[PDB]
Formats: C-alpha cells, sequence, structure tokens
RNA sequence: GACUCGGUGAAAUCAUAGUACCUGUGAAGAUGCAGGUUACCCGCGACAGGACGGAAAGACCCCGUGGAGCUUUACUGUAGCC
RNA sequence: GACAAUGGUAGGAGAGCGUUCUAAGGGCGUUGAAGCAUGAUCGUAAGGACAUGUGGAGCGCUUAGAAGUGAGAAUGCCGGUG
RNA sequence: GAGGGUAGCGGAGAAAUUCCAAUCGAACCUGGAGAUAGCUGGUUCUCUCCGAAAUAGCUUUAGGGCUAGCCUCAAGUGAUGA
RNA sequence: GAGCUGUAAGUAAGCUUUGAUCCAGAGAUUUCCGAAUGGGGAAACCCAGCAUGAGUUAUGUCAUGUUAUCGAUAUGUGAAUACAUAGCAUAUCAGAAGGCACACCCGGAGAACUGAAACAUCUUAGUACCCGGAGGAAGAGAAAGAAAAUUCGAUUCCCUUAGUAGCGGCGAGCGAAACGGGAAGAGCCCAAACCAACAAGCUUGCUUGUUGGGGUUGUAGGACACUCUAUGAGUUACAAAGGACGACAUUAGACGAAUCAUCUGGAAAGAUGAAUCAAAGAAGGUAAUAAUCCUGUAGUCGAAAAUGUUGUCUCUCUUGAGUGGAUCCUGAGUACGACGGAGCACGUGAAAUUCCGUCGGAAUCUGGGAGGACCAUCUCCUAAGGCUAAAUACUCUCUAGUGACCGAUAGUGAACCAGUACCGUGAGGGAAAGGUGAAAAGCACCCCGGAAGGGGAGUGAAAUAGAACCUGAAACCGUGUGCUUACAAGUAGUCAGAGCCCGUUAAUGGGUGAUGGCGUGCCUUUUGUAGAAUGAACCGGCGAGUUACGAUUUGAUGCAAGGUU
C-alpha cells in the first residue's frame, strides 16, 4: 500500500518492467500515476486559461495492483509485509532488507 | 477412528481429500471418492457397528 | 365548405388477396365452387345496390334451482306500542 | 424368408427430441464463446450438425436428477410499425 | 354573491323514481376477496397401437349429474362368443 | 497515517506530520409546527398577560423564565344555613394524555358473500373491519383435578390416541379428552380465630376500628396448653427490598504466510516450461480465466470509554422440629335452584361440569363438593382472596451468513434524486425509465452551412463504440439491379414443362415461369361450415392441471409370519 513518495516498478501495463516515481495515488479510485507510464494525449479546445488550446501529452493514472514496491537493498520486486518495533509500524520488505524510501 | 485433532485439521485445503469420523461415513462420497484408506483401529470397529 | 396548387396532417376499421355478371348447387340469400357470358393496365370527380358493411358479447323472446327494487290476508322473524 | 396388421374426433395406452439449473466425469475457448444473418447438408417427426460473415467473453457433449418448460386464436396485456 | 346544515338501513323532494362531484330501482374508496358461476371464450412439442355414444332409469330434471350400456390398457378363466 | 473540503466534475481561495477528512464511544447545541399545553387558528401562523432585565428623556420594541385540563399534596376562605360540606383562592408535584411493526397476545363488540347443488336451524366463523390495555413475550398455574388398577400427581407446548367416543334439518359438515412418549422443570404469600398497643363508645367490663407479631392445609392443617431448639440456611425475576468489593460479550481496528520466464495479444490471470507456501484451493477486484498482484480467508491479538451478562465476597435477613386435638376459626347474598342465553367437540336433550342477567336462597369437620341427570355405598379433593420463571408465537429492524431463487415485460409497485411524475375536490389510485470504453483518451485543427448536422484529420484494439452510445432480430418504409407482366376471370399454391440468366455443404443443382391439369384459408362450435356464425391488423415478448397433506391402485426395492418408526 504504497505512498506519494516512493520509486517502483510496474508489472502488468503498455508499457511494462519500466521504473519510475509516484505523484498522486487517488485513494477513492485507487488508480496512481507513475511519470513515462501511458501517455494519454488530450485535445483541449481554446479555453480561458490556456491561449489557444491544443495536442498534448500528459501521463494519466493507472490502477495499484499493476505496480509493485521494489526492494532498495537488491533492486528486485518484492511485497512488502509490515511490522511494529517501538511506537509506530514500519515497512519491511520482506527480503529482510527494511526500505526508506518515503522520504 | 472417533477423532482427529490433526488429521481433521491438517488435509482440508487440498483439492480431493475428505476427513472422515468413522460414525459420520455417508454415502456419497464413500462412492465419489476412489480410494478408501482407514486406520486399523477404526476397520475392526465398522464390522462391529455394521454386521 | 366541397374542388386545383403551396404549408401541416390525424381516426374508426383491417385473416391473406391480382376482388366481374347471370342460372344453379350448397347451413336453403356467393367477389372465391360447377356451367356459361362479357371485359386491355393505371388514377382523379361523384352517386349509394351489395360486401348479411362499421358502431354496442340484442335491450325483444326464452333459459339459470343468478341478483336486485316494490307489494300482500306467502312462510319465519324483528324495531316499536298496548 | 415367411406370414398377416397400419383412416380416424372425444378419450385410453407406449416410445421420444429441446429449453434453464445442479452433481460427477470428460472438453472447447482472444490462433475468437453465447447469441444474429446466409447456405443446395443429415435424421422417420419434434430436431441435429458443418463452413463462411457480424460479434468481444463463457459455453457445450455423456450419465442422472428437479421444474416458473415449449404459443397462432382468450373482442387477451404491454411496447413498437402500418 | 358571500358564509353555513342535513350522508347511504341515510339525506332533500310544488312527487319525475327526479338529485346527491359528467351516473343512481339505492353514490363512491378500501378491506372480507383469487366471492360464487350447472354459463361463454382460451389450454402451447412430435410419432406409433387400438378407438365409441348422442340411448335406458331417476331426479326443482330436461343444455347438468349418478349407475348400467358402448371403447381402452393389465391380469386371469379358457372353449363358453359368430 | 497523507491527503481532504458530501452525492458532484468545474472552479477560487484555503486546511494539512504541530496528526487532518473519515471509524467507534461520551457530552454541549437542538429554530418551528405537532398530545401542543398562555389564548386563538386554514397545521409550519397571529394576539397577549405576569415578573425580572437591555433600550429611549419617556411611549413603542426586544430577551430569557412563567401561566392548559384533569389528578394528588398543603394551607386560605367558605354560601342557600348556624355546625360543616359542596364551592372559591394561592403554593408544590410531575402521575396522565399522544405515537407505535400494531406483526405476535389478552378482554369488549361483531357481519355477509359462499357450502347444503334452492333455503330459515346450522356452516363459512367467533373468521375480516372497529375499539380498549400491556409485554418482550402475554394468557394459563400450585388440584373442590385426572382416574378405577397397583393409582400419580401444578400450568404450557410437540407426537400418537383419531378422523375413534360423540354432536347433526342424524344432512352437509363440525370433532375432542385421559392414559402413553418427550420438551423444560420452583412453588408460594394474604382473610380468620388468638394475642400486644392505639383510639372510640363508655367503663378497669364488653364491643368496634386500626397497628404489629403470630398463621395459610385434607395421610385435616391452624388457634390454645405441653417440651426443645438459635447468629446454620435463604435473597434482591414469584417468596422484602438498595448497593460497593470482581471474569466474560458487544460498540472502532491491527498483524497475517507463497513466482518467475517466454509466446500470441491493445493488455495476461490464458498456452508451454521451470519453481513455492498451505490451520490459508471461501469470495471479489486488477486492461482476458490468478492459492503465490491487491483487498481478504485459516489461526492469533486489541478496548480510553459506555452498556449487558454476570462468578466471588459484602449486605440484608432470619429458630425450626413434635405431641394433645377435651374447645375455637377456615374466605355469604357466595355455591345452588327457577327463568330466558352464551360457552364447553355436545344445536336443551337423559344433560353434569362452567360464567353473565333477574328473583328467591344453605350447612359449617358427624361438615362441603366431584366421579356425564338424580339417590345409595365406596375412592379422590377442599371453591367463593392474591403472585409467578422455562419449554412456545412472532420480525418494521440490527449483526454475520446460505440458496438446482429472479437477472430489467422477471425481481418488491419502486436497481434509475418512487409512493415521486401523473389522474381525483376528496378517501384513494399509481406508472415508464439499467449497460461508451481498460482508462475521458468525450473528436485539436481544415472545409460547406446562420446554427443543427456533415466530410476529412485525430484518440483508441475497435467509433460500422460517438454520450438516443455493447450485441441489433421482425413488422415496416427505401435504393440500382438477373428473370418476368398491358385479350385478362385468380383462397395465390401444388404437379407437369419451354426459353433466358448463375454455378453448389457438388447433388438424381439454385433462381425466374410463356402454357396446361388439380382447388372454396385457419381455430372455436356444431346434426352439419368456404360459409353471409364467432375470434385475429401485422411482428416481437409475457400468459393456463401446480404444491402440501392424506385414501386407494398397479410398476419398483428391502424383510418374511413378520414388517415399521
Ligand atoms: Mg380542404
Ligand atoms: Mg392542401
Ligand atoms: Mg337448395
Ligand atoms: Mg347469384
Ligand atoms: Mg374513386
Ligand atoms: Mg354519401
Ligand atoms: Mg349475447
Ligand atoms: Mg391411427
Ligand atoms: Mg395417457
Ligand atoms: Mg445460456
Ligand atoms: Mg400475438
Ligand atoms: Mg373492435
Ligand atoms: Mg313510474
Ligand atoms: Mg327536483
Ligand atoms: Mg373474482
Ligand atoms: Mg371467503
Ligand atoms: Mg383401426
Ligand atoms: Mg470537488
Ligand atoms: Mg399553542
Ligand atoms: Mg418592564
Ligand atoms: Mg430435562
Ligand atoms: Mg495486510
Ligand atoms: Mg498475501
Ligand atoms: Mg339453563
Ligand atoms: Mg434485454
Ligand atoms: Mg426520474
Ligand atoms: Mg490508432
Ligand atoms: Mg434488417
Ligand atoms: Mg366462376
Ligand atoms: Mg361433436
Ligand atoms: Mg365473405
Ligand atoms: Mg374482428
Amino acid at each position: 500500500h504504497i505512498k506519494k513518495g516512493d520509486n517502483v516498478k510496474v508489472i502488468a501495463g503498455k508499457d511494462k518492467g519500466k521504473e519510475g516515481k509516484v505523484i498522486a495515488t487517488l485513494p477513492k479510485k485507487d488508480r496512481v500515476v507513475v511519470e513515462g507510464v501511458n501517455i494519454m494525449k488530450k485535445h483541449q479546445k481554446p479555453t480561458q486559461l490556456n491561449p489557444e488550446g491544443g495536442i498534448l501529452e500528459t501521463e494519466a493514472a493507472i490502477h495499484v495492483s499493476n505496480v509493485q514496491l521494489l526492494d532498495p537493498k537488491t533492486n528486485e520486486p518484492t511485497r512488502v509485509g509490515y511490522k511494529f518495533v517501538d511506537g509506530k509500524k514500519v515497512r519491511i520488505a520482506k527480503k529482510s532488507g527494511e526500505e526508506i524510501k518515503s522520504n | 477412528e472417533n477423532e482427529d485433532v490433526n488429521v481433521e485439521l491438517s488435509a482440508r485445503n487440498i483439492p480431493g481429500v475428505q476427513v472422515t469420523t468413522a460414525q459420520g461415513l455417508n454415502v456419497l462420497d464413500i462412492t465419489n471418492a476412489d480410494s478408501l484408506v482407514i486406520t486399523e483401529a477404526a476397520a475392526k470397529k465398522v464390522e462391529e457397528v455394521l454386521g
């Protein structure tokens, strides 16, 4: 269950196997967004903001369950399990290395 | 023969296995299966209770 | 108003239909059957003899061990009154 | 190889196909499922297939069960179109 | 013209069976209620075998019913049937 | 534990690790109408009084308390009448009213359609409507019982007794009970004699009225006399009532094991191969069909708070056994009877038991009843006063589930901002209407047109998927076409057969038809129909011997003078 400052690797998409960072997560539609993944081009018309708006190329949302958070000490993707040490709960990557990949 | 704290609680995940106490011997599964494997303690009892 | 042209545009009805007349037969009064006779295909304007034309599961008549309203010295009861 | 019998309403008696679901076994499915359209094919009937298009995801076949099981008429009901 | 009253076994009537929310020999709306109907209409897939009656008796019975008569499968008896 | 500001995109300012928004417990706010309650009233409004206070130099205004009716408790006052009572005036109290799912229950009141092949006694049925009162369950209930042998024992409910005994215009039809097998199992408090005060009459007497205490049953218990026992049991639902000391269950949530690679594909969860967990192969989601991608499951933990079960102790409470019965009490206009009537399965009949109405009306332990009238003998039990858990009946909801249950004309009427549009003055009726894709990527731009629409381009695997949107069948209205038709008599075909055009699931081939024979559609209903008898405008969709309980029959299968729950 990823956070807003992670750096992950996809499994199944139009562009699979590519890495990248996460910039938003949308936790009611549970669809996250990664740079450089699945560009969806828009035909915006001339609005009151964009002076004579036109075509562009921006990556848009994909689901959570095509995205797996990879091991920082190994760079192989991994299920993340949780345990708690002292006051809070931290993410072990279940490859015996807990990550620090929040910020 | 009458109970199993483990055999009733192992073999409950595998597809195709039923673990039944010898007094719960119905007739669908015993012809649904193809292979009776019973303990030797209940085998002497099932003739002493069906005959 | 009907009629012709421009505008808009319903309805009851309707088994399928390229739907003639005579004499006869027939559930005894035929656009459909037999035998004749007469008629090329196609529309508009009218007329009302048929299509047992449409409109209402005939009010007339008769049935139901069908209902209602009314009457009386029909039967059984009852509110009141002596 | 014979030998006989086989029109048919009300109604009585047998053998049958198909539709939906479950149980078990065994399969086909993005190299294209169910439905939809078209075809000169197969069975004695109800019906069964097989290619080709359209279709974009869940179906058959054998055995055996249980039923909301089959459409052309009720001045039927509802929605469409004359 | 404005306010008001009388409500179904009831009310109103210069009496006609008139009026009571386009009506009335007893209003409407629910519930008993899928009332009852000896009466009309309707009842859906296929093929083999056999296949009648429209009469008798009695009925508040004559278009209804019950029994005998006439058909049908299943057992028997088996020479009684023409 | 990182984003949020409803359903709801767009904004524009903002909030947020100093812990938001959401999830659970607890508290403050809670305008106005509503039983409406200060008076009115067309519900959501209007008009006030009484004290306090703001305010203006005051009057107008405002603000929070306050005042309905019965009922109870306290004084005031107190007539026609003089003594008191109705009456009257103040102060406290929160008791009531209304609503409910009215589903289930208990009493009051109570029809007809229908069956008998008509109909009045009967039955539909003490059913539906109406009204009253409570509960999470109500009613019943501690023998004036059943029974007939040897008796056993409060009430309720399930199975059999059994469609039997019986009732009935002896017709239609109603229809028990005990014994037996089980479910779940508690029995108790008042009245009276007698005794101790209190008051009264009216005296050391008696009677009467309260207060305690004593006492509550039939193998006859109690009063009164006799003798012997006590800080051990019983309890806050019956038995008298309140409350601190201490284990679980609810109302949020944690953790939670196991995988890769290639191929076709827009995309793999699919195919082929190589691996792994399993107390986890329930279920759903993810661009197709996933045990190992996500949310989960098996198994484990958590609870500041607030309620519910509750175990323990603490408290209240509390004497229980025997004998003598030589006297005294045991529920009065009651039980019963006469008269009309309802209920008991039982229609007044041979009619007990049971309650109501009117009127007469007993005896008391040698009593008093009841054993289907009544009398005799014998067995059983003690009315006219109260209280009571469990077995059992229900779901408008709440929690977790399941389904040979439906998949939009089905399922609730209502998947869709439903009892809404809409019709009715009213009470009340009461519809239609789901689906783009994986993702909004929702067609920038160019062109004709005022726009609507449209052709290109463009996104997308697909726009022949364009927001009337998946799939798109029939009626029906159309477009050029291969054969054919203007001397013809027609339930529209079928069987012969010429000529011209096309070549098949390749078979005694497909379409068209100049001309000859043959011929009055279908269903219901009938002695009979083309019928001028009925029904259908056409095409879709929906739409009619079913189920439970029994009885008798053949077919099947166990066992055999035995079979069976
Ligand atoms: Mg004109
Ligand atoms: Mg004109
Ligand atoms: Mg004639
Ligand atoms: Mg003629
Ligand atoms: Mg004309
Ligand atoms: Mg005329
Ligand atoms: Mg008629
Ligand atoms: Mg025949
Ligand atoms: Mg038959
Ligand atoms: Mg199907
Ligand atoms: Mg039809
Ligand atoms: Mg008509
Ligand atoms: Mg007259
Ligand atoms: Mg008049
Ligand atoms: Mg009816
Ligand atoms: Mg009825
Ligand atoms: Mg024959
Ligand atoms: Mg928003
Ligand atoms: Mg008020
Ligand atoms: Mg003042
Ligand atoms: Mg018990
Ligand atoms: Mg987890
Ligand atoms: Mg997991
Ligand atoms: Mg009497
Ligand atoms: Mg559909
Ligand atoms: Mg709407
Ligand atoms: Mg493209
Ligand atoms: Mg078409
Ligand atoms: Mg002719
Ligand atoms: Mg006939
Ligand atoms: Mg005609
Ligand atoms: Mg007609």
